[PDB]
């Protein structure tokens, strides 16, 4: 048969209408913010639907407040019996509250999840037990660490979001690891896992940062290398990037949220948010060695992790997915309760 | 171009004309798929209500 | 000596016959056994499933020791003596595919320069591989084995470093690189452009200067002031590909042994931009 | 003139406006409407950047001097000159610049007898440059995404631009033009290579032809381009490598907004899996 | 002419392109008709309310 | 510290400034190495020749045929063919004016180069580029349409004649020039013709009917030298200028 | 043109400029569509009240 | 003549295509009316209000 | 390939076959020196315990 000639004409017109064909495929294209300075290209990128989606999430709808009956009256130390944390608030307070976690931790199961259906008093569950270290880990960190959560302050719904397990919660082994006999290692790497937001990179640096101190900081503070300094770390730079991942995705930023690229080192040009993500490490560190870690024996079989684990913290579980947890929303306002100890 | 145009046919050659028309009517028809698919009201696999505001 | 039409319309169309040789051979046997050292590392690190190896293929690598070991000439298998026999096979296998162009060149009576344009990308590929580790004392600064995990390394290789943006040796490579596509772009036109007049035989041109390589001359004298002969833009072209791999050894050489931050070396040197503080007040919570 | 077989080529015709005015030489440059446009946009947008630089007030060196665009909040409208217009003008300017310099290729190639392949393939150059100068900003709204006029700036600009995706290695279109322009080297390496070996066999060799040309490949790898199909396979790389880099930096933004190693999540999570 | 076809082999296919076109744009009024059926497409002042 | 030569320099600016040595040199090599072909310069008014320095000029390199014979480059030859074209007044960077035919003349694109006045050979020793219709073992690939038959059409939209036969390149497999038969005989070459095989017809648009009866010929009809392709490649290309105007 | 001037195909080619013709129109006729569809009130795929402020 | 027609080729091609255009413009023209009819195009001195 | 079947060099070229064997040979050695090396129990330049466990 003959061949023959390409129209290139008519081609030409089908390449304009594939464009078309792209256009209407991918993309109204995203909205631009602009945080540092001109030509650095320092500022977030977000598709405008997607995060008017997230903000009218239901998870991001603080629940309404009931007003605060005025603190003076009989305290809940004295009209209930085991309330050893709540002990100094009155009593239509400490109902306020017992209401307030009831629609933060467990609106489906309602009362009886922490308690004994036929007896308040009684210690039975291990939600109750978790809980008042849940109270005491939320005031311990609106007290000590105003330095991150103020002024919006952190309550049962921070994490929670109603319902019982947090949505990105952590354990040691959480990637599986690959490998048979003498072949396979993957080094805590090498998988498509969401930890690395989908990369090749350490999937398992939460235990490393958020549970342990270990350095993050891998550029050296001088141009040339030291006699006793490292001059390596090529693999150390890939567990603080996996690291940043993680806190990427936690937030919802990308990486100039906090750095100029042109050095990820000097803080001098980075925004004023590095400080409080700085913050946001320790307390979140602070967290899981001091109430989450020291939970494991009250916790069952089904809540463990693959190590045998309490379920931990990291950036993402308060936060889920955006730069403040809910977007800022104030949340402890209503709740002088959960601000301090008594 | 109508049923009388029989001509045109002597100034396009059918062999190498129809399958660029045909890629283009194929593509159109994709292009309008995906506008479709890409509004709530129209989007038929997500099957979002009818009356979106 | 199969035929092909769609090469054939592009180029020719033979394909073959292949002449390996004893390098040849010896090169296949030892690649061979670096590929499947490399590729049954990937399917065990799947736990043998052909269907997460499908899945995860671009994830999966075989990966250099760890710090740990430092430069140990064999560290246990499965924490990195893998990968250094896997590196030890292939640049034998390398090494040998080189010696068997250098000998290809030579029977046929041809000049040796794509064998030491070869010796230029084995520089670097030495460099990234064995002789910058050694250096360093750690296989770990090696790029592994895998689709993404060595853009992993590369990334984390620039952050590492300071931004390898400013390493001036990175600078020099990336102007060798753009200027290598440049430069064969250029040549390529031109020469498609003097198609007409018998352009495409170079070689006959070179030893007899027709109108094609005259107008071929004269349309960059024209152009930007300067040209080159027939042969001469091949030279131009050879050394342009040759230093990109040059300087990328050079640039690996000096990270870490002489510089240790680029970023600040630049600043050092008066090469890093200084832009306005728009953010005033931030410091270091650590100091 | 110049060259010893110049003469009978220096000619007139080739222009693009039809007239005689401009074709004229000036040393070994040609000179026509589109070459005085050239000067007269590469002299008005040089002498803007020395302006940029002079008034800068830190005093920077020549690695250092950066002529940055607007800021993202004034869109696609107009800017001080000092806060992002004159990095406006020489957009500008460098555009009708290079646009001129492609067209003069055109009169010289006219003027040669010749194929217009290299203005051509100069085309995709202007539209790389175009694409992250102008139809990107427009694409984003603001010319304040385009990437500052310095020597190093810009690879300050490349770098954020390439961290706001939080791993750009990532991206797909950019894998591509990776691969297209590391096989350009590599293929202008073997055919420079080839053709130095072939010219420059050696002592007591002659001067070998097409015949050992397409044997050395057909020996090394197993095929044999030819020497004309090398030299298409070669611009078809390079322009290649462009056209994937100006897809990969026209999807990032305009097209994925999020961290681009989860792209890869239609292969992990495919239908099949 | 410039295609080189006949005249009157240029006239079967145009007959036989029209008959296929014809077809084509009905079957797209009935998919037309049938998607109004299913959701109207242009919206009143209220909008999609 | 220690990559450092003092506070100020290190051990990589110095490899970079080594390195900026070495780039220089090469370029300085490539450079002579562009002046083998054309060098030294000559005036645009008198055709004086002008004084380069021996370093900017490489010595001459001998290129050993594969047929025989020795080119060397430089070689002191200067292309010296009286030009067929004027200018009013000896203006640096005037361009010319052809006094007769640009095309038959060979002026501007249409100006071919003195080469070897014998035909290009193979390794073997036999020629190069030869009419399909004297080798056997040359035929062509029957997924591509077959050019002998078809009309030739030049630019003017006007039948010159048609395809007698095709010239293919014996060492590369590859049609070379077409055998033009005009309503005697014309090599077209084949980068300068399109073909359409829905009409079977080949388009020249780089020539006239005008043109095409002062295409050069070869002296023998089986036989063509390298000379001989120049000059008929050069007018073609010169036909893109001097023929549809 | 006008309905008149029949000889402008003396002067122009009558196929490659419909085929330009046809570029230039669709062309046309997708950024109108596209601005139609990016402005609240005309974009009748989204349905928002037509009085938009 | 600069293209190959006769001015009957011409004639007869410039009256298809007149009528072309002209059907192609009334039905676009149509095609503005049903669309002012759906929402009117040029604001007021108090915008879409 | 036995002791009596000398007839193999008529249809195998002696030369290229000892190269190719000697090839084959060094790879096979230098991957098992590897793999003892690459193991505790084996690594002799390391010099582990025996009992490895
Ligand atoms: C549509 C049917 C006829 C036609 C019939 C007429 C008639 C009648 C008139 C014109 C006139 C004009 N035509 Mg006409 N014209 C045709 C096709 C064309 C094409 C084309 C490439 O298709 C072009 C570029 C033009 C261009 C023009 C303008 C130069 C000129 C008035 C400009 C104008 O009104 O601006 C607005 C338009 C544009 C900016 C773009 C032009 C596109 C359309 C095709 C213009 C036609 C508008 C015309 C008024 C429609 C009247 C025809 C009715 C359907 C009966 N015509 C075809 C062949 N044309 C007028 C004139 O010459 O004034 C003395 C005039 O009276
Ligand atoms: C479908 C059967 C016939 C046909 C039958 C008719 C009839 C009858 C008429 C036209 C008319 C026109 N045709 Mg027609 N037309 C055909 C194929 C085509 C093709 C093509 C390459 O497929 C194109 C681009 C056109 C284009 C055109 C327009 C240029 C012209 C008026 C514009 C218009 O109505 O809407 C604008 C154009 C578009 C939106 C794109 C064009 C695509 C479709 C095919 C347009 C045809 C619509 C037609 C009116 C519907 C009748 C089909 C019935 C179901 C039988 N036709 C086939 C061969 N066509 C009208 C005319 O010339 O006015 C005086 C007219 O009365
Ligand atoms: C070493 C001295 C002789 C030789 C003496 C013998 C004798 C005797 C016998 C064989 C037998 C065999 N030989 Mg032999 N064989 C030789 C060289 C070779 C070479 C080679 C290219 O060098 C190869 C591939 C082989 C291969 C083989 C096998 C195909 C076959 C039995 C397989 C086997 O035992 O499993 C193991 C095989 C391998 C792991 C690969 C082969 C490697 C070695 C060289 C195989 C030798 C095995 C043989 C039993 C050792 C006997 C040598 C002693 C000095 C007697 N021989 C040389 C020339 N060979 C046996 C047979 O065919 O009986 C049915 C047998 O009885
Ligand atoms: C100037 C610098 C550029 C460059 C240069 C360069 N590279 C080169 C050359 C040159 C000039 C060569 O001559 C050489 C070559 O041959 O290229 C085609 C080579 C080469 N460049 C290569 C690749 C390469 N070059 C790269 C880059 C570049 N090379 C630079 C940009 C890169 C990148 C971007 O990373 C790569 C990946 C190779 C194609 C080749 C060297 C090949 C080699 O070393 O082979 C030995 C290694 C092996 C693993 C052997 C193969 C093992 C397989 C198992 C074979 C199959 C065996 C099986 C038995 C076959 C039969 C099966 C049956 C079922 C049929
Ligand atoms: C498309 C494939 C490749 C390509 C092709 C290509 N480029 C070409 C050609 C071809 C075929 C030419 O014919 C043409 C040429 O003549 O080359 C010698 C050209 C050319 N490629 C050039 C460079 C170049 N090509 C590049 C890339 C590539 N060119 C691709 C990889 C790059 C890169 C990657 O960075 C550069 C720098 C020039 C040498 C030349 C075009 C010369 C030209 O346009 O001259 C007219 C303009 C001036 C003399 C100066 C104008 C200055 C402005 C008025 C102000 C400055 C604006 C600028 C944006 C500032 C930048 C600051 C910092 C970002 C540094
Ligand atoms: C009205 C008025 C003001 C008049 C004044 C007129 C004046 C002053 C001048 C004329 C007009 C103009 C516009 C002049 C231009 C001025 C300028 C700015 C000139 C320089 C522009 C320019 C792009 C310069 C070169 C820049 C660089 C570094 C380019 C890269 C080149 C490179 C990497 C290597 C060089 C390799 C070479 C020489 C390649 C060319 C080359 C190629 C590519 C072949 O394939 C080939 C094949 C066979 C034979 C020869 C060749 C050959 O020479
Ligand atoms: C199951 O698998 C089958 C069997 C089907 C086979 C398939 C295999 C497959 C699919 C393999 C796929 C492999 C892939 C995708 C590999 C990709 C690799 C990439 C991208 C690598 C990138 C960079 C790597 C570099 C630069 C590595 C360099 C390493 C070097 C130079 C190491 C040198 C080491 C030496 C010289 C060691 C010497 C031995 C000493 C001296 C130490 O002994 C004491
Ligand atoms: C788990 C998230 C709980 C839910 C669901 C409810 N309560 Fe609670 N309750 C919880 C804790 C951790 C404590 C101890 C307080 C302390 O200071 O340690 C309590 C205690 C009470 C008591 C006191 C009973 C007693 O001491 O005798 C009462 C009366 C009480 N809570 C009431 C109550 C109501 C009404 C709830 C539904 C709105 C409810 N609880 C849910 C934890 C949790
Ligand atoms: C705010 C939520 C941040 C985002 C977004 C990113 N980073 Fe991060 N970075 C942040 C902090 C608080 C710190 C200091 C941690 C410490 O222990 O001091 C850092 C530090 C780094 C570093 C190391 C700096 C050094 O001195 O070596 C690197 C390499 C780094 N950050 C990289 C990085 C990347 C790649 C990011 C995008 C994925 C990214 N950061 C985002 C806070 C925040
Ligand atoms: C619950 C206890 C949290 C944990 C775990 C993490 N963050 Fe957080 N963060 C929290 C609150 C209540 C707020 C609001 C602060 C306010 O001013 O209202 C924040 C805020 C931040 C910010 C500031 C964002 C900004 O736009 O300024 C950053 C940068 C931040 N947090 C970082 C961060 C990181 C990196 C974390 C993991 C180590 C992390 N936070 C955990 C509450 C909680
Ligand atoms: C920016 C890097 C360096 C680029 C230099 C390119 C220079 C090209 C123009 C050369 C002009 C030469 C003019 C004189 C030629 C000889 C005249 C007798
Ligand atoms: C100059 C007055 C102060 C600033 C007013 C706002 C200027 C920016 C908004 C209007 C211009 C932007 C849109 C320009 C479109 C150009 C399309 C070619
Ligand atoms: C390809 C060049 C540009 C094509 C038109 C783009 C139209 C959309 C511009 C939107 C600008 C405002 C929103 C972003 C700020
Ligand atoms: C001060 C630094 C000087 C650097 C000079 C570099 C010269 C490089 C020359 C390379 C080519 C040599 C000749 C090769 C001819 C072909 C041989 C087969
Ligand atoms: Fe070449
Ligand atoms: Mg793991
Ligand atoms: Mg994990
Ligand atoms: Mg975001
Ligand atoms: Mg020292």
């Amino acid at each position: 048969s003959p061949r023959a000639p390409v129209w290139v004409g008519g081609w030409f017109v089908v390449g304009l209408i594939t464009i078309g064909l792209l256009t209407v495929m991918m993309g109204p294209a995203g909205t631009y913010t602009q945080s540092g300075y001109r030509g650095l290209m320092m500022g977030e990128v977000d598709m405008a639907d997607e995060l008017a989606d997230d903000m009218a999430a239901p998870k991001n709808q603080v629940p309404a407040a009931s007003e605060r009956f005025p603190d003076e009256g009989p305290l809940a130390g004295e009209v209930y019996v085991n309330v050893p944390v709540l002990a100094h608030l009155s009593a239509d307070n400490f109902n306020r509250l017992m209401v307030a976690i009831t629609e933060w931790v467990s609106p489906e199961e309602g009362c009886n999840y922490c308690h004994d259906p036929d007896d308040l008093t009684a210690e039975r569950p291990y939600t109750k037990i978790v809980s008042r270290r849940m109270l005491e880990m939320v005031m311990y960190l609106n007290s000590q660490w105003g330095d991150h959560v103020a002024p919006s302050g952190v309550t049962c719904w921070t994490c929670h979001r109603g319902n019982p397990v947090p949505e990105n919660i952590w354990f040691k082994n959480d990637d599986a690891d690959g490998g048979s006999g003498a072949l396979g290692n993957t080094f805590g790497q090498n998988a498509a896992s969401w930890d690395a937001g989908l990369s090749a990179l350490p999937n398992d640096v939460m235990e490393a940062y958020l549970l342990d101190d270990q350095n993050l900081r891998i550029t050296p503070t001088n141009d040339l290398p030291m006699n006793g300094v490292t001059q390596i770390g090529t693999k150390q730079a890939e567990w603080t990037y996996g690291m940043m991942f993680h806190i990427s995705k936690g937030l919802g930023v990308n990486c100039t949220y906090c750095h100029n690229s042109q050095s990820f080192r000097v803080w001098e040009m980075s925004p004023p948010a590095r400080v409080t993500a700085w913050h946001g490490i320790q307390m979140t560190r602070a967290i899981n060695v001091d109430f989450l870690d020291p939970l494991q024996p009250e916790y069952p079989a089904n809540r463990l992790g693959p190590e045998g684990d309490a379920p931990k913290a990291n950036c993402a579980t308060c936060h889920q997915g955006a730069f403040k947890p809910m977007y800022g929303e104030n949340v402890i306002d209503d709740y002088p309760s959960l601000a301090a100890p008594g | 171009m109508t049923f009388s145009t029989h001509k045109v046919w002597l100034m396009f050659d059918p062999r190498s004309t129809l399958v660029a028309l045909a890629a283009f009517l194929v593509v159109l028809a994709l292009l309008i798929h995906f506008l479709c698919l890409g509004h709530d009201r129209f989007n038929w696999l997500e099957g979002n209500p009818a009356a979106t505001k | 000596s199969t035929l092909s039409y769609w090469l054939g319309k592009i180029g020719d169309a033979q394909i073959g016959p292949i002449y390996l040789g004893a390098t040849g051979i010896a090169s296949l046997i030892f690649g061979f056994v670096a590929i499947e050292i490399i590729g049954l590392n990937m399917l065990a690190s799947v736990d043998w499933n052909p269907v997460e190896f499908l899945r995860q293929f671009p994830w999966l690598a075989l990966e250099p020791p760890g710090p740990e070991h430092g430069l140990r000439a064999m560290p246990p298998l499965n924490e990195g003596g893998w990968w250094v026999m896997a590196g030890f096979f292939l640049t034998a296998s390398i090494l040998l595919w080189w010696v068997r162009t250098w000998q290809r060149a030579k029977d046929l009576g041809m000049g040796t320069h794509i064998a030491w344009a070869f010796a230029s990308a084995i520089f670097f590929y030495l460099v990234l591989g064995f002789i910058r580790p050694v250096m360093l004392g750690s296989w770990s600064e090696a790029p592994p084995f895998g689709i993404f995990p060595h853009l992993d390394w590369t990334a984390a290789f620039s952050i590492r470093y300071g931004n390898l943006y400013y390493n001036p040796f990175h600078m020099l490579s990336i102007a060798f690189l753009y200027g290598s596509a440049l430069i064969f772009a250029m040549h390529g036109a031109t020469i498609l452009s003097v198609s007409r007049l018998g352009g495409d035989r170079e070689v006959e041109q070179i030893t007899d200067r027709g109108t094609a390589a005259e107008r071929a001359a004269l349309f960059w004298r024209w152009t930007m002031g300067f040209n080159a002969t027939m042969e001469s833009i091949h030279r131009w072209g050879w050394w342009c590909a040759v230093f990109v791999t040059l300087t990328a050894g050079l640039g690996i050489l000096l990270s870490g042994t002489v510089v240790d931050n680029w970023y600040l070396w630049a600043v050092k040197h008066g090469v890093a931009p200084t832009y306005p503080d728009v953010f005033p007040g931030v410091t270091d919570p650590a100091a | 003139a110049m060259l010893s077989f110049e003469r009978k080529y220096r000619v007139r015709g080739g222009s693009l406006i039809g007239g005689d005015l401009f074709d004229f030489w000036v040393g070994p440059f040609y000179v026509g409407f589109f070459g005085v446009t050239t000067l007269f946009f590469t002299f008005v947008g040089v002498a803007l950047i020395a302006y940029g630089w002079v008034m800068d007030p830190s005093d920077p060196t020549v690695w250092q001097l950066s002529i940055a665009p607007p800021d993202l909040s004034y869109g696609l409208g107009f800017a001080p000159l000092m806060e992002g217009g004159l990095w406006q003008i020489i957009t500008i300017c460098a555009v009708g610049a290079f646009v001129s310099w492609a067209l003069r290729e055109v009169e010289i190639c006219r003027k040669l007898g010749i194929g217009f392949h290299v203005p051509f393939a100069f085309s995709f150059a202007i539209a790389a440059y175009v694409a992250l100068t102008v139809v990107r900003p427009m694409l984003l709204g603001a010319w304040g995404h385009g990437f500052p006029y310095g020597i190093m700036s810009h690879l300050d600009w490349v770098s954020n631009v390439g961290y706001q995706f939080l791993h750009f290695h990532y991206n797909p279109g950019h894998m591509l033009g990776i691969t297209f322009f590391f096989t350009t080297a590599l293929a202008l390496a073997m055919h420079g290579g080839l053709i130095l070996s072939a010219a420059n066999p050696g002592k007591g060799e002659k001067v070998k032809g097409p015949e050992h040309e397409n044997t050395f490949f057909r020996d090394t790898v197993g095929y044999s381009i030819g020497t004309l199909g090398i030299h298409r396979l070669g611009l078809i790389l390079a322009l290649s490598a462009v056209f994937w880099s100006i897809v990969c930096m026209l999807i990032s933004g305009p097209v994925w907004t999020k961290g681009w190693p989860e792209w890869w999540n239609w292969w992990y999570e495919l239908p099949i899996w | 002419s410039s295609t080189g076809l006949t005249e009157a082999e240029a006239k079967e296919f145009h007959a036989v392109y029209s008959q296929s076109a014809a077809g084509f744009l009905a079957v797209c009024a009935v998919a037309h008709v049938l998607a109004w059926m299913w959701r109207p497409f242009w919206p009143g002042a209220e909008g999609w309310v | 510290m220690i990559g450092d030569f003092s506070s100020y320099m290190d051990v990589a600016q110095i490899v970079l400034y080594a390195f900026w040595i070495f780039l220089f040199g090469v370029i300085f090599y490539l450079r002579r190495e562009d002046r083998r072909e054309g060098y030294p310069l000559e005036r645009d008014t008198d055709g004086k020749i002008m004084s380069i320095g021996p370093w900017n000029l490489p010595a001459p390199k001998i290129f050993y045929k594969p047929q025989g014979g020795t080119y060397s480059a430089p070689n002191a030859a200067r292309d010296t063919r009286a030009i067929k074209a004027t200018r009013v007044g000896n203006f640096p960077g005037a361009p010319l004016d052809p006094t007769g035919d640009p095309l038959v003349d060979g002026v501007g694109p249409a100006a071919y180069a003195e080469r070897a006045d014998t035909p290009d050979k193979t390794l073997e020793g036999r020629t190069r580029i030869v009419p399909l219709r004297t080798d056997a073992d040359l035929w062509l690939a029957p997924e591509d349409p077959d050019p002998r038959g078809m009309a030739v059409v030049a630019g003017c939209r006007t039948t010159v004649g048609a395809v007698s036969d095709v010239w293919v390149d014996r060492a590369e497999n590859i049609i070379r020039y077409l055998e033009v038969s005009l309503g005697k005989t014309v090599l077209v070459p084949m980068p300068m013709a399109v073909f359409n095989d829905l009409t079977r017809t080949v388009t020249v648009k780089s020539m006239d009917a005008k043109s095409f009866a002062n295409v050069p010929t070869p002296k023998s009809a089986e036989q063509i030298t390298l000379r001989e392709e120049d000059r008929i490649q050069a007018y073609y290309a010169g036909g893109t200028l001097y023929a549809n105007k």
